[PDB]
């Protein structure tokens, strides 16, 4: 299992040949370095349709970094809320399976950028759509937090009624 | 493209930060100034260096200009064409000569 | 109280799973954007999964730093690899 | 070289801008000429309508 | 160092060329649509009015 294990994603050009182990095939060198770290990894990518200008690409990259930070913060808040509700039993993270699969199994595939997400538009449009979906999820989390606060207030009122 | 001058001490830092924040590629052809120039803000004759750079994208150019101005770098509209650059240099030289004359007159009058 | 502790809890769990999927997709998009900015077009980059041992994060980071024989625009804070993002 | 590389990059950027402008101008010219080419057909249709009126 | 600078210059030139090509492709699609659109519009405004 080792669900608590950290995750660090990376990518490199097809012509790359790392100087840490010169002369080794890129996949082979990565695996040996991964074996050096006793690690494993697999290919996971989707060819985006972004062909915007360099300035447009930089703006999109900054917006994507901001959106990724916001999404990570929202995911952490949701995980904390679930843990408060005694849901994150095994661990605070990666305990809950996603898409009928555990966290590493889900990470072992990245074809999600298709159909329901493949707008085939520019990167800006897809980023905006993902941001709107994340905002909707955050609103749902806020509604759940409000319901939890109302439940806490009701429990406090009941305790005051049965104080003694 | 962009063109400006900046202290020769911070030119390496400017190049590094420009190459980092702008993950894409860009051209950089900085050249150190021949003689130190009295900085207006520092009130000292510190060294200077050119900040010639060229890149595509209007937003990228605007961001580069904002970053350069953030590092207390003054920029000028250097003409790419040789004839236009020569004409601008001649006009600047004539204005500078007139300013030298009037400055000398004012300094002499004030000293007297 | 029962509603917030059961139905709201289940809805929040489902929303958290959905948000995790969306965040992974957004991270993939950001990695692709960086691989189009740092590395040069045309797109031929090869991505790698993020799986690593729980206690090997520092060693993996050091190995990646050693293997990052590119992006010399930095000093001879961002990672100098074509793409590098640590999650969880 | 660094200076030669910068000069080549500037020349390539200028050439790319000129090529993009030329392609846009050619596209606009083709779009305009399609109606201009259809203008002759419209004039022929007008002549045919006038001939039909004369026949009537 | 010169290899990195040359690679960066080549990548920047390729990006500029790709942006110009994308703009040209957009202009070409616009021209392909507008050729039929303007032909139909001229045909209407002239031939139908004459009819």
């Amino acid at each position: 299992l080792y669900t608590a294990n950290d995750f660090i994603l990376i990518s490199l050009p097809q012509n790359a040949q790392p100087v840490t182990a010169p002369g080794s095939k890129t996949d082979s060198w990565f695996n040996e370095t991964l074996i050096g770290g006793r690690a494993f990894v697999s290919d996971f990518k989707i060819p985006e349709f972004k062909i915007g200008s360099l300035d447009t690409l930089i703006v999109e990259s900054e917006e994507l970094s901001k959106v990724d930070n916001q999404i990570g913060a929202s995911i952490g808040k949701i995980i904390e809320i679930l843990q408060g509700l005694n849901e994150t039993s095994t661990n605070a993270y990666r305990t809950l399976p996603i898409n009928n699969m555990p966290v590493p199994e889900y990470l072992e595939n990245f074809q999600w950028q298709t159909r329901k997400f493949k707008l085939d538009k520019s990167i800006k449009d897809l980023i905006t759509l993902i941001s709107n979906e994340s905002s909707q999820l955050d609103a749902d989390v806020r509604a759940t937090y409000a319901n939890y606060n109302s439940a806490k207030t009701n429990l406090a009122a009941a305790e005051r009624k049965k104080t003694g | 493209y962009v063109t400006g001058v900046i202290a020769r001490d911070k030119v390496a830092t400017l190049e590094q930060i420009l190459w980092r924040v702008l993950r894409g590629n860009l051209f950089f052809k900085t050249v150190e100034i021949e003689q130190p120039v009295y900085d207006v803000k520092t009130r000292e004759y510190k060294h200077k260096n050119a900040f010639i750079v060229f890149s595509h994208g209007d937003l990228i150019i605007k961001r580069i200009r904002k970053i350069a101005e953030s590092l207390d770098a003054n920029l000028y509209d250097v003409d790419s064409s040789n004839e236009g650059r020569s004409q601008q240099l001649a006009k600047v030289n004539k204005n500078l000569s007139d300013l030298y004359t009037v400055l000398k007159t004012t300094s002499t009058t004030l000293e007297s | 109280e029962q509603s917030l502790r059961v139905q709201l809890v289940r809805l929040a769990k489902t929303a958290y799973v959905d948000v995790f999927i969306n965040w992974f997709h957004i991270k993939a998009l950001r990695v692709y954007v960086e691989s189009v900015l740092r590395y040069g077009l045309p797109p031929h980059f090869n991505i790698k999964i993020i799986a690593v041992p729980p206690k090997n994060l520092s060693k993996c980071k050091s190995e990646l730093i050693d293997a990052f024989g590119f992006l010399g625009g930095n000093a001879f804070e961002y990672e100098p690899f074509v793409m590098y993002i640590i999650n969880l | 070289s660094q200076k030669n590389g910068i000069a080549t990059l500037l020349q390539a950027e200028k050439e790319a801008h000129e090529i993009v402008s030329k392609a846009r101008k050619y596209r606009q010219d083709k779009l305009k000429q399609a109606k201009t080419d259809a203008a002759k057909e419209i004039d022929s249709y007008k002549i045919q309508k006038d001939k039909e009126l004369k026949e009537f | 160092t010169p290899n990195q600078v040359n690679d960066e210059l080549n990548k920047m030139q390729a990006f500029i060329r790709k942006e110009a090509e994308e703009k040209a492709k957009e202009i070409q699609l616009k021209a392909d649509q507008e050729y039929e659109i303007e032909k139909t519009n001229i045909v209407r405004n002239e031939t139908n009015n004459i009819d």
